[PDB]
């Protein structure tokens, strides 16, 4: 459920993205298919929670006359017990929806990391900090084609067999 | 607030690499991607690219090697750098700030004022401002009109003030028109009380750019 | 009726009955030490009370 | 990469008139849509954005209803001030293309102009040039037509014009008709006027003056 | 495949399966037990979310004489909000349901993976669309013991590193 | 979700742990710290779901005589439509957040899994079951090293190099 590693101040156009570093420098750079999908949930889920709580048309006090007390207390058991009912009902939706959003989240984090996992098998090695180091040269055009789900393995299968089996 | 700033040449010669800079006040530049956006005459706006200090640049698909974008965290301004120009490079510029991330996507809130760049093998020619002189003996009551002509001046960017800026209703500056010479004519209204004349300033302070010229004029019954 | 009031917006000037239309009864003497109009003696205006 | 279909290209509506703009798109762009109000010769100003979100300060008239490819902006009651051109841009991928941009003018009372002639400056004719100048302001519409009379002979050419846009307050334009003379500049010194017709008008107005 | 990549119209007997495809041929088989346990859960969970809602005997409207206006819009009041809670209830357990139902399903899916995952770690390949290319030959007998939970990695762990070492 | 197979009688001090087996003989030990976490957030779940229902005390009847019996069904429509919406929230809670309890239980020993994993990235080798063999010796410091998330992997990764190559 929980999926966390630490935060990036500085990836600014984006909830989820990528670090790279390569020979030609190293920045930020924000997933826009993942954060898309992300935010269009978000809105949808916050949308769908909110306008169903509709209004209707109820002034709500209601002041009886000396021969209708029982009435009197009817109807403001009435007032109250809706009074409960909706903040019930507000309190234990945001309470479980803000878990959720964040657990939804955290599963969005897991899968581009699965994502970028299955482009690049053997010819990078994971680091317990989520990243990845490639046993090859990869330049702009390769993290843009990993970026975009587009990695070419078969590519770079000999470079990194090569320095991989080097390493030993 | 931030402000935006844009400084660019006026005219770049039809084979030159352009040079526009964006300076950035009220922000620092490592902190946000910055934009330009371009706007050929009265048609349709064209995102022209982004780029960050530690992070990576992207530009138009049409408009890719010929763009380079950097980043002076120094001098707090960032530069659009295009080679080779041409006559349909010809265009107003706007810088932007790209805001972080909100609930609704990313933002362009905050945007620059526009210079116009010019792709011509002419020169810079400066203006030359004639006044507008009223009708002083027929008197339509009130209103009288008072002007100045700002002409023969081959770049497209004039600014005509009134009083410096105090004339502050009335104004009518016209749209420039090119003339048969291949320079432009541009005129400058106000009218004005005929009872103010008597003891009130009338005088245009006209500042075209590329040539560098700030040419003020009284304009006398 | 404040339950009517309550829910209701109206402008509500006008009047009916005359307060002297009445026949053969005081219709002018509507004084009480409760409904003192200040220092002086009525009562309510929009009831004309008859002797 | 997503071509922008921004219909209608030109509009005008009387005040309070509900306005409505539909931006159409290529391909999907969910809810990714923002909205500019380019007012003349000034920056755009971010009028929508996420397509259902109105920013901050933008009076509540304004409206967005869309999702997918297509959408509309919606002006509740159209006012003086909403004179400009209005973008639908794209920033649901790159590159961020907008539309053509619709132009929103206001339709309004037929107003007459006011007409002013300013003869050539004198420092002018000693560089060689000459060029006597029509002015209209305040009128309604821009269709108006401002000929030249030379000793009473129309002239075929040789006088350009410029029209300012809409005024935001009054929404009234205004006209100038430059006569430019080549070399007769010095060949004339003669007698000058302005046939000024316009719809505001029952009989056209023609005003003149004299050689100095 | 949730996401991944589609479905399989071709296999009909079942929630979840395999498409194997080895020397004598290829063909759809549905995972009887995980299905099985998908049918029981869901069966559970919609009897559960339908059967919860039991409702008082009541007579549902009232009318109020002239002297009774108060008496009245609170009696209207009541049915009206036991409409909107009910309503309310409904939608939201509707949406959230669909929601966990979804995601109940991916769960299955990547349990049924990793099981076979797990079965065959080495002699095996992981072909990034939910799949594995055989380092050894997987006959039909070969293929119902991964499928029954009884693969033998022994059996075929000669045969694997032999072709694997020599592949790679 | 990603659930297993096993249980662990003998480990009678936390929710998780481990089970070591190394020269210096086997046995069980909990996780304390993710134990620990699960108690704060099952403790604070609890809390808020039963201090939600905190709300207000009412005598609930009412007694209405015989030219009043319609404003009488009233009020017992409005006790007991109280009545049946607090207890389908109640019930529906119950057995939504069982679910989602021992949902989140799950996801802890995936985290645990993942985070053994890590540590061990190549030192050690999956068995399977939910276990880890070790291509070197893991004497009683080792274990505590992995216990509390500070193992060494250069420290033994020439040892398990040599080992696990020596095996093929």
């Amino acid at each position: 459920a929980g999926f966390i590693e630490g935060g990036w101040t500085g990836m600014v156009d984006g909830w989820y993205g990528y670090h790279h570093q390569n020979e030609q420098g190293s920045g930020y750079a924000a997933d826009l298919k993942s954060t898309q999908n992300a935010i269009d949930g978000i809105t949808n889920k916050v949308n769908s929670v909110i306008e169903k709580m509709n209004t209707q048309f109820t002034a709500v006090g209601k002041e009886f006359n000396h021969l209708e007390k029982r009435i009197e207390n009817l109807n403001k058991k009435v007032d109250d017990g809706f009074l409960d009912i909706w903040t019930y009902n507000a309190e234990l939706l945001v309470l479980l929806e803000n878990e959720r959003t964040l657990d939804y989240h955290d599963s969005n984090v897991k899968n581009l990391y699965e994502k970028v996992r299955s482009q690049l098998k053997n010819n990078a090695k994971e680091i317990g900090n989520g990243c990845f180091e490639f046993y090859h040269k990869c330049d702009n055009t390769c993290m843009e084609s990993v970026k975009n789900g587009t990695y070419d393995y078969p590519k770079y299968s000999e470079e990194a067999k090569l320095n991989r089996e080097e390493i030993d | 607030q931030v402000q935006l700033q844009e400084s660019g040449p006026g005219l770049v010669k039809p084979s030159e690499t352009l040079s526009l800079t964006c300076s950035v006040s009220g922000a620092s530049i490592s902190s946000y991607y910055w934009i330009w956006i371009r706007q050929p005459a009265g048609k349709g706006l064209e995102w022209i690219g982004r780029f960050y200090t530690s992070g990576s640049p992207n530009y138009n698909p049409s408009l890719r090697s010929r763009v380079t974008m950097s980043v002076d965290t120094s001098k707090n301004q960032f530069s659009l750098k295009l080679t080779s120009v041409t006559a349909a490079d010809t265009a107003v510029y706007y810088c932007a700030r790209e805001e972080h991330i909100t609930f609704g996507g990313v933002i362009v809130r905050y945007w620059g004022q526009g210079t116009l760049v010019t792709v011509s093998s002419a020169s810079t020619k400066g203006p030359s401002v004639f006044p507008l002189a009223p009708s002083s003996k027929s008197t339509s009551g009130g209103t009288a009109a008072l002007g100045c002509l700002v002409k023969d001046y081959f770049p497209e960017p004039v600014t005509v003030s009134w009083n410096s800026g105090a004339l502050t209703s009335g104004v009518h500056t016209f749209p420039a028109v090119l003339q048969s010479s291949g320079l432009y004519s541009l005129s400058s209204v106000v009218t004005v009380p005929s009872s103010s004349l008597g003891t009130q300033t009338y005088i245009c302070n006209v500042n075209h750019k590329p040539s560098n010229t700030k040419v003020d004029k009284r304009v006398e019954p | 009726l404040r339950l009517k009031f309550s829910g209701v917006l109206e402008f509500s000037k006008f009047e009916a009955f005359t307060s002297n239309g009445w026949g053969a009864v005081n219709s002018g003497a509507g004084v009480t030490a409760a409904c003192k109009f200040g220092s002086s003696n009525s009562f309510f205006r929009n009831m004309v009370w008859l002797i | 990469d997503i071509q922008m279909t921004q219909s209608p290209a030109t509009l005008s509506a009387s005040v309070g008139d509900r306005v409505s703009i539909t931006c159409r798109a290529s391909q999907s762009i969910s809810s990714w849509l923002a909205w500019y109000q380019q007012k003349p010769g000034k920056a755009p100003k971010l009028l929508i954005y996420k397509a259902s979100s109105l920013e901050s300060g933008v009076p509540s008239r304004f409206s967005g209803s869309g999702s997918g490819s297509e959408f509309t902006l919606t002006i509740s009651s159209l006012q003086p001030d909403d004179f400009a051109i209005y973008y639908c841009q794209q920033y649901n991928s790159y590159p961020w293309t907008f539309g053509q941009g619709t132009k929103v003018e206001i339709k309004r009372t037929v107003a007459a102009p006011s007409v002013f002639i300013f003869p050539p400056s004198d420092e002018q004719l000693k560089s060689g040039t000459a060029s006597v100048v029509c002015l209209l302001n305040n009128f309604y519409p821009r269709e108006a037509k401002v000929q030249w009379k030379v000793d009473n002979a129309l002239q075929s050419g040789n006088s350009q014009e410029s029209v300012t846009e809409q005024d935001s307050k009054d929404s009234t334009y205004s006209l100038s008709s430059t006569l430019t003379l080549s070399k007769a500049d010095y060949e004339k010194h003669k007698v000058y006027a302005c046939e000024v017709t316009h719809q505001g008008l029952s009989s056209p107005v023609t005003k003149s003056f004299n050689r100095g």
